[PDB]
């Protein structure tokens, strides 16, 4: 409208967008700094990396931007481009890329009061640790720091944004139902915001909004768990087979080849840092263990299984521990020409005798050889189970805490 | 502010921002360069890039802006864009992917007597020649060269603010850590002339690769596979299983050398450990298949056509038995039944003799396995004597 | 008080940045190029790029930049932020994305005499198309090409730099500043002034000036963590003919296991080149032999198992077979004695089945004994073979067959 | 030319201000009427939940500023002006991902003498819509495009859906505009329906700028061939070979190898599924939950002919073959199934020894026999019990994802169609 | 020059360039447009979207800026910024997801007539229909439309410079080949009124694949498989490797799965040429598998619980032998004593009965496996010609 031209042109005559505006020298400009979280969008864990879409609700006073309604047609307010005006310049101070201000420059609403408000919105790259102990059972402390990256204590004061009726300061980011999309993966247990300050270095304060995020693990369950379980359930079972089936050492070492393949196929998602090793990867270091000393054992038996009295003699303590002691426990327990027909026949019968006393030696080795086995199936059958239960119940109890502590 | 708002608009009034600012031609500008390090981002090994994120405090003197206080309600300090005064044209020299100088043009901070700080931001990538012969338990030392590009010493000089890059403020890296960090001003000339030195600062990082994650995921398994290479010559021969156990570990070090090789530069320079151990790794265990496959083929030794020489008998059945202690070795038609009967003694007699060829053979075989075992547990204890 | 202020306010006064300094009609500006290379960056193979870090010296002289030294305190020179000045729009022709012009627009020096200096620093990403033939033992011979992007030969001439007046026809390395590439190494590096004959001298592309660089692949780390691991696994295959043909030999299982490991190092030699349609590498032509050999070997161990487990039950050894693999190449008493003799009939007829199976076996053996001789030669053969031609890959003497001359300072 | 005359009388000489909307009186609201038109649909990538779309923008409002006499001037009936020179509203596209909230190229607009102002700018919107995975590869999206005004406030500009006329009267546009002629069905995705809504929210409040919207919907349905040739049947062979294993007799010693076989080819599918998918928790997806079955299935297969490879192995000399298992295993399951002098005594005495050893060793070869039958029959009833099993989960699996068509319908509770074809009355 | 600053001076002081060059609002501004390949960076299946680097040179006249030479030194031509005067908005009508119109805003060349030409480079990232039915070996035909965005044809004309575009400088695919290109113009009109025309001008281009770095990296080892499947026929089934080479040879296939899949086009419009090969190849696979284990388990039949039946003899032990033509196969104590030896005889008769059974099943099995291997080795032979052959005559 032409009034509203009026008004422009008399506010802006010697306005200098440069220039903080400070009534008296020394004066401070309150700054009043809230967050808005449209969309969690990413947690990349491989660049320690999270990504959001915000607004900044940013409030100021600017004592030259004042006007009497009265006189232009009752105009109370304005809507003003934000490069015409004095800003704060608040920026991300933790952002991962070199990306500190705002991407959208919506402009500004100007009350004849001579408040400023400013609501730009941004996707900001932020950087926030990880702590990989319990991942994917974990729960992330990712936070947002915001202060003016020019002025300082002694020229802007921060503060926190007022909810929708000014009356009671928000101390926490801000969700609007409305437009908002659930992540699917992370979900929002707690969302402070506070304000810090540093005891060496008394210019220097912000305001931080932390994101509490715990993750949900069914992908990782599903997809590396299941398979893993199920090879663990095989390792066990290559001391139920039989040693003269000829198939041991197959089962055994696949199962091994698997486990490792599954270890190698999870660097592509675990995290890179180094201060710990993640819950996930210490599950598959034990059960890949567990199946290489299946392989060792297994080797062990049929090595005990293939044994005869040509090549081993048995000695008394592997007699005394497996052919008597274990089994109880296991539930195991088990004319010339007549001379010449005579003596080929004498002959048949001691080849005969000697097969026999040969093939009892052989059987007490492959009896031998059987109590081992179902000794470690036992064995193992145990420290699989206990292993697995603690690790899983361990991972189970990590929830982040019910006070944020921010 | 009015009273701002006058002194900006007489600052700017009659300044340019393309002259040097100093009160004589012949003077040059002092620049107070400081480097402060706020986080590692990235150390890139195969392309081999440091990107490090950073503040490039300077400071200097504009005798242009200055102002007195009394005539401006007692104002001693503003700030003003960059983008209005001149500013130092710092360059870094071993640019690699990045900006080669400045391009975040924040605001600067101005006193009554022309003092301008000014600490803008930057991400860094530059140059890093990675020395992967440690890896992953080396240390890495390159650096970041900062200088005055259009201008020589003579007229824009720059000395570094202290000894070492601010580090107060550095964000703890998870994968590497600070071990030293220095800065060096070097002068360099040229054989044009002698009287215009040319002025540059280096700084460098000294960091010391955490080696935890990469031992767990690659080293650990690569071990378990090396060491169950020589459990192969434990498995009876009997079994008819060697071969799977022998292949399956010489596919499985295959497959962590692929790794490996993608994980470290292709460069030269030098010889990695961790390769030279895993090609190392690959030839024992390709030893392993060749002298499995030696044994297997003995074990299956026909007694028909061959016979023992007399000093293979010696040597694996009369004297190396003796030697392994803890082993548990040893050390009308009534005449056509007649010939029948006597046939089948014949038959049975002559089956006993190649039977008994044939276990010695296996015999033979089975001492070369226990051979071959302990050289296997003998090469093991002494390697893990090597990590200590 | 700054002197330069004044100058260059004079200078920059009543001066447009969008009109070539030419004196007069037929004027034609010289601009002089040269290339320092700092650092080697990288030679992508995938997207067929090569990327250098450049300081890039280009030369001419604007007659209006001029003045007289003894009216402004002797002052000879001063520096002119470049987005102020005329510039020739030199730009690299070749880059593989959008990327024309330099990097960092850096300060002009001018001096007096309208001499105008810039050196303006560069990161260049440029097309090279690879020759993978030899691959890894290659060399690549990557250019450079530089031309205006705005003014004809009628307009701005190129040409190369001088000093001391011999012409600057290489690329400029400094030893101290330079750091060596560890993956390749500088042997030629001439530069040269072409011409595109195809066309006139009012086309913008006529003329050009190509800096070249011939780059050689240090194969070391090649080597040793690709080919002498293949080369040891893929030599695994001539074991299969010791094995017994029997149950338990396992002859199939060690063939087909190292044709996987084969297949393996060829698919990491797939991620590694260009997925142009030109040519095999040598490294992929080798392992598609070693495949090859591997299949004949996993076939000759099927046959020769088919034949070790024969009986008379279903083939019948002929004489002819049997003699050129085995002699060229290598009331009561009644009931008890019919029982008796039966007994050893039956006996005899199982021993001469034995016998017979033992004859096929012997035959399998030679089969396999000869064909062990066969792969082995086949094998080393190919192998030396193709890795000496590899190793014989010389970078040519001269950086261009035809020219006598060496390009170097 | 008469058109430097009239725009230096309509920008210059009239003092015309682009930073002050178009009205008269600063109460009243300037109406932007804006539709979307879909140039083609290029990706949505799951990985990362995204939705990339070229797409044509129309405004219409009016600026009483740029109105004039075409008499007065020559017979100029419109102007090509651009947006840099005029008032232009800013809507953005507010669910996007890679921050680019604009339109891409700035055209410029068409002004009619009358006021009428027209802006047709195309964009490239790379925006977020999360992937429901649970019927995956059988699925259908149901992602949007929200647009809002940021810069002003619901009692200063109101959007408004373009309104189109047919025979004298006139309809909103509900719907995204498809140029039959132009475009070019996605390769992989279908579109079935494309509303279009203008959304209040009254729980704000029209000062404020989170109280507008306009979304466009775009309800798609994957095409399911790529993932039915290249996943699904080889999967699916590849399990019913499992079944194979119990038909392999003991004695070749390769069912373990057949089964464990099995086994390492249905984790390299599974392998190939986890990488096609987006990491969202909501549910497992039907491909996974096929390959969670039959994964559970043939170990239970493996483990199954382990059992019996070991009962095949019994010998006299370890176990002993009881009664109960004889009578359940060779005689009610086979039948169930349908399964089909001292010289002359010396030598007596040593034949009586020959007799007496080999009538012990056929006693232990016929046991070994009766082990191996009562093997066979477990292998049998294994096989029974298990195939069916497999088979109708398959069937009951794969025909439960096949049968997940679109609603029919969008906005359930809305018995409008919004359809091109059908505008309202 | 001080001619130049001043014609340059001149030129611009009074012009205004939002305004179309023409002496009368009723007339259009003819140009002529023409474009430049240089270059034919990639084409992405999956998407559609095939990127090139191309020059297009446009033509048109500027009736305000003709000048006399003179006036001037003699000055008849001039470069200058393309931001200071109008240039027709060219947009890419079918871009896919680069930039809509050039924003390379080089420098234009100005005659002292006013003709002025302007040759900007650009990135077109054109929305290619692509056809995977003959996948490696198919051809290609898409298109870039370029037009006037906010100009109608009465206002902005634009006319086509050639019939076809220009590839005088056009470098060497490497997987590519050209097959033909060419250019039209098109009318377009609307229900409105038909005084309002619409121009556009759509180039095409016509390529072929160079189809050697999918069959070495593909096909080749998709036929080594398919000839290693119809090897387990040879096997004998007492080496106990007949499972483990045929299993071994599906899990490689398995694998090589990955590879294909990363390689080849994710599309669902129709199924590739090599879809239909790999799936050719895995159905192979699985069937001789499938036949293989009942061949395993035929060999391995006890005469003790299954009997041969008569047409099984008839068929496999008499009839089909006979005419197998490659194959060579054949076509007080003393009464104890006596009755343990007659136990041994009666015992000696019952096993070699047994065992003569057995023999015959062996046979059996045998027989299965040779003609197994005969068809499978035609099957195979069969299905890789009808699969490929078909496509590759019309080549
Ligand atoms: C330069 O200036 C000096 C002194 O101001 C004067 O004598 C001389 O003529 C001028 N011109 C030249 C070419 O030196
Ligand atoms: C006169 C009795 C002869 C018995 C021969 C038994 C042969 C068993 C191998």
């Amino acid at each position: 409208s032409v009034m509203e031209d009026t008004l422009l042109s008399v506010l802006f005559e010697t306005y200098n967008p440069k220039v903080r505006p400070a009534q008296t020298v020394g004066d401070k400009v309150t700054v009043r700094v809230g967050l808005t979280l449209t969309n969690l969008l990413i947690l990349n864990e491989k660049i320690e990396e999270m990504t959001t879409n915000v607004f900044l609700n940013l409030a100021w006073t600017d004592y030259r931007l004042q006007w009497d309604p009265a006189a232009y047609e009752g105009i109370k307010d304005l809507r003003i481009p934000s490069s015409d005006v004095w800003q704060p310049d608040i920026v991300l101070m933790n952002n991962n890329d070199g990306s500190f201000e705002i991407t959208l420059h919506v402009n500004v609403l100007v009350q004849h009061t001579g408040a400023v408000s400013w609501q730009p919105s941004a996707i900001y790259r932020s950087s926030c640790t990880i702590k990989v102990m319990y991942f994917p059972f974990d729960w992330q402390n990712c936070t947002m720091v915001f202060k003016s990256y020019t002025y300082d204590t002694s020229e802007v004061t921060l503060q926190h944004a007022l909810d929708a009726k000014g009356e009671r300061e928000v101390k926490e980011i801000v969700i609007n139902k409305d437009a908002f999309t659930e992540n699917g993966q992370w979900s929002i247990e707690h969302k402070p915001s506070r304000k810090n300050w540093r005891s060496d270095d008394p210019s220097y304060e912000d305001v931080t909004f932390y994101l509490i995020i715990q993750r949900k693990p069914l992908f990782y369950i599903v997809y590396t768990i299941i398979p893993c379980i199920l090879i663990s359930i095989l390792a066990i079972l290559v001391f139920y087979l039989p040693p003269d089936a000829g198939e041991k050492m197959s089962l055994s070492i696949s199962a091994l080849l698997a486990v490792t393949v599954f270890l190698l196929l999870l660097a592509d998602k675990v995290p890179e840092t180094s201060l710990s090793v993640p819950i996930i990867i210490r599950y598959l270091m034990f059960i890949m263990i567990l199946v290489a000393f299946s392989v060792i054992l297994s080797v062990v038996v049929l090595n005990l299984h293939h044994r005869s009295p040509n090549t081993h003699t048995m000695p008394n303590w592997i007699r005394q521990i497996f052919i008597e002691t274990l089994p109880p426990f296991l539930w195991i327990q088990r004319p010339q020409d007549l001379k010449e027909a005579v003596e080929a026949i004498k002959y048949i019968a001691e080849q005969l005798e000697s097969a026999s006393e040969f093939d009892d030696l052989k059987k007490d080795w492959q009896y031998v050889a059987m109590v081992a086995d179902r000794l470690f199936l036992y064995v193992f059958f145990v420290i699989c189970s206990i292993g697995t239960f603690s690790i899983f119940l361990d991972a189970s109890h990590n929830v982040p805490p019910d006070n944020p502590f921010a | 502010s009015e009273h701002e708002t006058r002194l900006v608009a007489n600052l700017l009034e009659n300044y340019n921002k393309v002259i040097r600012p100093v009160e004589h031609h012949t003077h040059f500008v002092d620049i107070t360069v400081g480097l402060q390090l706020i986080q590692l981002i990235s150390v890139d090994e195969v392309n081999q890039i440091v990107e490090t994120n950073v503040r490039l405090r300077q400071q200097w003197i504009d005798v242009r802006l200055r102002w007195n206080p009394a005539d401006y309600g007692g104002i001693k300090k503003i700030r003003l864009p960059s983008d209005d005064v001149w500013l130092p044209d710092l360059v870094l020299y071993n640019n690699a992917d990045g900006d080669f100088a400045i391009v975040h043009m924040t605001k600067l901070l101005l006193d009554y007597t022309g003092k301008i700080m000014w600490t803008p931001p930057a991400i860094f990538k530059s140059y890093c020649e990675i020395i992967v012969t440690h890896f992953p338990f080396d240390q890495q030392n390159c650096t970041m060269k900062l200088g005055i590009w259009t201008y020589d010493g003579t007229k824009v000089s720059i000395s570094p603010e202290s000894d070492r890059p601010d580090l107060s403020t550095f964000m703890e890296s998870g994968e590497w850590v600070m071990k030293d960090y220095r800065g060096w001003k070097h002068w360099v000339y040229y054989t044009c002339c002698p009287d215009t030195p040319y002025l540059d600062i280096t700084y460098h990082f000294i960091m010391q690769r955490i080696p935890l994650y990469f031992v767990v995921n690659v080293i650990i398994p690569c071990l378990l596979f090396s060491f169950l290479t020589g459990l192969v010559f434990y498995l009876p021969t009997d079994s008819g299983e060697k071969m799977t156990l022998s292949i399956s570990v010489l596919l499985s070090l295959t497959v962590f050398l692929l790794v490996i090789v993608e994980l470290i530069p292709s460069t030269s320079s030098a010889v990695p450990l961790i390769g030279k151990y895993m090609l190392f790794t690959m030839i024992f265990v390709i030893s392993s298949i060749i002298i499995t496959v030696v044994v297997i083929n003995t074990h299956h030794r026909s007694p028909s056509t061959h016979t023992m020489p007399q000093w293979v008998r010696k040597i694996f059945i009369d004297t190396i038995p003796n030697v392994m202690f803890f082993s548990t070795m040893k050390r009308p038609d009534v005449k056509s039944a007649i010939e029948g009967v006597k046939y089948i003694a014949e038959h049975m007699k002559s089956d006993e003799e190649s039977s008994n060829a044939a276990e010695e053979w296996k015999y033979v075989a089975m001492v070369i396995d226990h051979i071959l075992l302990c050289v296997f547990m003998l090469i093991c204890i002494i390697g893990t004597v090597s990590v200590f | 008080e700054n002197e330069e202020g004044r100058l260059i306010e004079k200078l920059l006064g009543d001066y447009d940045k969008r009109i070539i300094p030419a004196k007069t009609l037929d004027h034609i500006i010289d601009v002089t190029l040269k290339l320092t290379l700092t650092n080697l960056i990288s030679l992508n193979e995938k997207e067929e790029a090569l990327t250098t870090n450049v300081w890039i010296e280009i030369q001419w002289n604007d007659y209006r930049l001029s003045w007289n030294t003894s009216e402004y305190e002797g002052i000879d020179l001063v520096r002119i932020p470049s987005e102020l000045l005329w510039l020739p729009d030199v730009v690299l022709e070749n880059n593989v994305d959008g990327q024309f012009e330099v990097a960092y627009y850096a300060n002009v020096l001018v001096y007096n005499d309208g001499s105008m200096y810039w050196l303006p620093p560069a990161i260049y990403r440029s097309t090279c198309p690879i020759a993978v033939t030899y691959f890894p033992f290659d060399w690549q011979n990557c250019s450079l090409v530089f031309r205006s992007q705005t003014y004809n030969a009628h307009e701005v001439n190129l040409q190369l730099s001088a000093e001391e007046g011999e012409a600057v026809e290489w690329i400029h390395i400094d030893p101290e500043d330079f750091t060596e590439n560890g993956e390749w190494t500088i042997r030629h590096r001439p530069a040269k002034k072409n011409y595109n004959w195809q066309l006139t001298k009012d086309d913008t592309d006529f003329q050009e000036i190509i800096f070249f660089l011939i780059i050689q692949r240090k194969p070391l780390f090649y080597i040793i963590n690709i080919i002498a691991p293949c080369v040891l696994i893929s030599s695994l295959v001539v074991l299969v003919y010791f094995l017994p043909a029997q149950a338990g030999g396992q002859k199939c299982t060690l063939s087909i296991s190292v044709l996987l490991a084969q297949t393996i190092f060829l698919f990491l030699i797939a991620q590694k080149v260009p997925e142009t349609s030109l040519n095999v590498p040598l490294i992929g032509k080798y392992l598609i032999f070693v495949m090859f050999v591997s299949m004949l070997i996993v076939m000759n161990c099927v046959i020769v198992l088919n034949v070790s487990l024969r009986t008379p039950n279903t083939h019948s050894l002929s004489e002819k077979i049997k003699h050129l693999f085995l002699g060229f190449l290598p009331p009561e008493i009644k009931s008890c004695v019919e029982a008796c003799n039966f007994i050893a009939k039956s006996t005899k007829e199982q021993n001469d089945s034995g016998s017979e199976n033992e004859n096929w076996v012997l035959i399998g053996k030679v089969i396999d004994k000869a064909c062990f001789w066969i792969a082995l030669l086949l094998f080393s053969i190919g192998t030396l073979a193709i890795f000496l031609t590899g190793h014989f890959n010389q970078v040519p003497e001269f950086p261009f067959p035809g020219d006598p001359r060496k390009y170097v300072p | 030319n008469e058109e430097e005359r009239l725009i230096n009388d309509l920008l210059i000489v009239n003092k015309y201000n682009k930073h002050v909307r178009p009205v008269k009186h600063n109460n009243e609201v300037v109406n932007i009427a804006l539709s979307l038109t879909l140039s083609n649909l290029i990706s949505l990538k799951e990985t990362d939940e995204t939705l990339t779309s070229n797409v044509w923008m129309d405004h219409a409002w009016y600026d009483h500023r740029l109105t004039w006499n075409a008499s007065e001037y020559s017979d100029i009936s419109i102007l090509r002006l651009p947006p840099e020179l005029v008032w232009i509203p800013d809507i953005v596209l507010q669910n996007n991902n890679d921050g680019q909230y604009h339109v891409a190229y700035f055209c410029n607009v068409l002004v009619r003498p009358n006021g009428y102002v027209t802006w047709l700018p195309p964009a490239i919107f790379r925006s977020s819509c999360p992937i429901n995975v649970l019927y995956f590869p059988f699925d259908w999206q149901n992602c949007s495009l929200k647009f809002t005004a940021l810069n002003y406030d619901a009692n200063e500009i109101t959007m408004d859906l373009m309104t189109d006329t047919i025979d004298g009267k006139d309809y909103p546009i509900e719907w995204i505009i498809i140029d039959p002629e132009a475009f070019t069905e996605n390769g992989e995705w279908e579109i079935i329906h494309k509303p279009a809504k203008k959304n209040i929210y009254p729980d704000k409040f029209p000062n404020g700028t989170n109280y507008q919207d306009v979304t466009f919907y775009l309800i798609i349905r994957r095409k399911p061939l790529f993932y039915v040739i290249n996943f699904i049947t080889p999967c699916v062979l590849i399990s019913f070979l499992a079944s194979l294993a119990f038909y392999l007799p003991a004695e070749s010693g390769e069912k373990m190898s057949t089964a464990i076989s099995v086994l390492l080819a249905q984790a390299v599918f599974l392998l190939l599924t986890s990488q096609r998918l987006p990491e969202t928790a909501l549910a497992v997806p039907l491909i996974g939950k096929y390959l969670m079955f039959i994964m559970s299935l043939v170990t239970g297969v493996i483990v199954n002919c382990g059992i019996v490879l070991n009962f095949h192995f019994r010998t006299p000399s370890t176990h002993v073959l009881s009664t109960r298992v004889k009578q359940i295993f060779l005689e009610k399951l086979p039948r169930i199934l349908h399964m089909s002098h001292d010289e002359i005594k010396s030598g007596i005495d040593s034949t009586n020894y020959i007799v007496k050893q080999i009538k012990e060793k056929n006693a232990y070869d016929e046991e070994v026999g009766n082990w191996n039958l009562v093997g066979q029959t477990i292998d049998r009833l294994s096989m029974f019990i298990i195939t069916p099993v497999m088979v109708l989960g398959t069937i009951f699996i794969f025909v439960m994802g096949n049968f997940n068509h679109p609603p029919a319908k969008p906005f359930e509770g809305d018995p409008f169609d919004y359809s091109s074809d059908h505008p309202r009355c």
